[PDB]
């Protein structure tokens, strides 16, 4: 009766408010395992170039 | 993606009859006759769409 | 140990309840413990010695057949009495959580009282007693209410049975509930006849002695 | 409040379960309330008044001495009376989760009964039966059985104790087994003896009144 | 059926637990069943019948008035009597999780008993003179004690009540604790009265016989 059909990637945002100056990098990504490199994402609300 | 819940709970208290004389609230409270209705239908537990 | 202490009960229902029977007690049919397992409970799948065949074993020692002879030099009637006692209320019905004139229902000595707030004591006795019409109604522990003559926030109360009821007077809905006890429940069971008197000397007494002999009428 | 309620009773072992006692009641030794707790339940660390305690004294309380005199004009020796019954049994066994002629057990009033499948009533008599004899031999609520002389699917059931025994009817495995009460079990503990009849014309009675003296003989 | 079964008690307190009423027992008041729900409970808005209720109908039931006459051809006043029991105490206090001397408490048939390691029976039965002084002082289970005159690792034991009183023999801490019922408890209750002989020739009886008649007078 359904088509469930496919499959769904996972899309999560962590904001990351920026301090102290410095911070020309950030670590971990998402806490847990990695991040995937094929779709950059990254903002200073402009959104960061590839 | 939804994350969901990870655990949560739900907990019911009802009192029959006009003991209550007061309708259900949230998961907090039902009423009903008791022996009248077997089962629940659960809008009576607290719901969250997850 | 109270882990399989606690494991303990299951099923509540006193027939499923278990005994610790007494140890050689033959007082039922010259037979068995009091309290030992029955075919009720068996047919129920308990197969220990429970609280229920307990209770009616000594029920069933305590109750002498109909016709029975009781006799005392005093004179009272075997049978038991139930007590009368007063309920005695106080203040206007309240319920914040509810406008004035809300109907809720109260509890009376256990006894749903249906009242809406703003009702004093009156108004609220005047609601208890549909209450104890139904405690009557249902035969729950109450043999009869009637209104106190003089206060309308107070009522005379009977109880169904020959035991003794005593009550913690509490205050809810801005009404005091309390109980005040007017007759003493007297031990006894059936409905007994004093025969009559006889005299009685005793073997060297010189002072004859008068017995009252109670025959169990049910 | 049900929480610390349901709390409760932690190791079952009416020992252990506790009861209100009764307030003011010397009835013990002129002593203490009724179920009030006992050196059997300190030792066992159970500190509160108990049910135990409360059936043992009213028990202690309606059992006279041997050799007490119970007086009636009727003269039904007190001595209890236990219930005895008939087990209506019908149907073929049927256990469809097992081939034809399959042993199992089957709970007769709770008295398991070997029987294999495809038996009739009869033949599932002939099996309780069995289950009766152990269940005279456990010594478990039956204090003795006998085949319904005109009915092979009935059985004449005699239980230990005094007290009253009404079980329902169902049916299992195609057998449908149904207790038909025979005999009321009468009050009474032990064994009593009529000394005879005394005639008595009361105090001023015209009338003789004739009484029956009942020594305890157990 | 277990799950819902085992639902079953919440609240313990006999008064909430429940009961399977008699079926059609009139014997309270001529009016309801034994155990039936009281305003006791329904106060404490337990709606059952209930176990509580049935301790004290029966209860009510078998405690005859005050001055009514008991009368048996035997003579022994109806009056229960209590048990009285010694306490045999071995070995000395033993405790390996403290030094010697060390201050412990020891359950003495539930009864805690302070007492240092090391102590002998005799030391440690000094220790239980203590504790009895409690259970006497506290009033629960022991009427009295008394000091085993040729021993002082025995301690002579009375109970609060007419019941009988049976424990198991144990060792703590080097000390075995035993008991050594002396006297048995009497079934009985309040205080009764002879009031003297007849002698009552039966009706065609050549024989006079002689009855007991004792007034209670509590």
């Amino acid at each position: 009766d359904k088509i469930t059909s496919s499959d769904i990637s996972n899309v999560a945002r962590k904001e990351f408010l920026v301090e102290v100056q410095g911070q020309t990098d950030f670590l971990d990504v998402f806490r847990g395992t990695s991040y995937n490199v094929n779709n950059i994402r990254v903002k200073h609300r402009g959104n960061e170039l590839y | 993606s939804q994350w969901r819940s990870s655990y949560t709970r739900r907990q019911i208290r009802l009192l029959d009859s006009k003991l209550t004389s007061k309708t259900s609230l949230e998961g907090s409270i039902y009423v009903t006759d008791l022996s009248t209705m077997k089962s629940i239908p659960f809008s009576a537990f607290g719901l969250i769409p997850g | 140990s109270l882990l399989n202490n606690k494991a303990g009960v299951i099923s509540r229902l006193a027939d499923f309840l278990g005994f610790r029977p007494k140890t050689g007690d033959i007082d039922v049919m010259n037979r068995q413990s009091v309290g030992s397992v029955t075919i009720s409970q068996l047919a129920k799948g308990f197969y220990e010695p429970n609280i229920e065949s307990a209770i009616n074993d000594v029920h069933n020692f305590s109750i002498k057949d109909v016709g029975t002879i009781i006799t005392n030099k005093t004179g009272v009637s075997p049978e038991g009495v139930s007590q009368t006692d007063y309920w005695a209320f106080s203040g206007t019905v309240t319920d914040d959580s509810l406008p004035p004139g809300s109907p809720i229902t109260v509890l009376v000595f256990g006894l749903p009282v249906s009242a809406t707030t703003g009702m004093t004591a009156i108004e609220f006795v005047a609601k208890v007693r549909v209450a104890l019409q139904e405690a009557i109604a249902s035969f729950t522990a109450i043999n009869s209410y009637k209104d106190h003559p003089t206060d309308g926030s107070k009522l005379e109360v009977t109880y169904l049975d020959n035991q003794k009821h005593v009550l913690s007077t509490y205050s809810t809905y801005g009404i005091t509930i309390s109980q005040e006890i007017i007759s003493e429940s007297k031990p006894g069971y059936g409905t007994w006849n004093l025969l009559g008197a006889q005299t009685v000397t005793l073997d060297n007494q010189q002072t004859p002695t008068v017995f009252y002999h109670f025959e169990r009428t049910a």
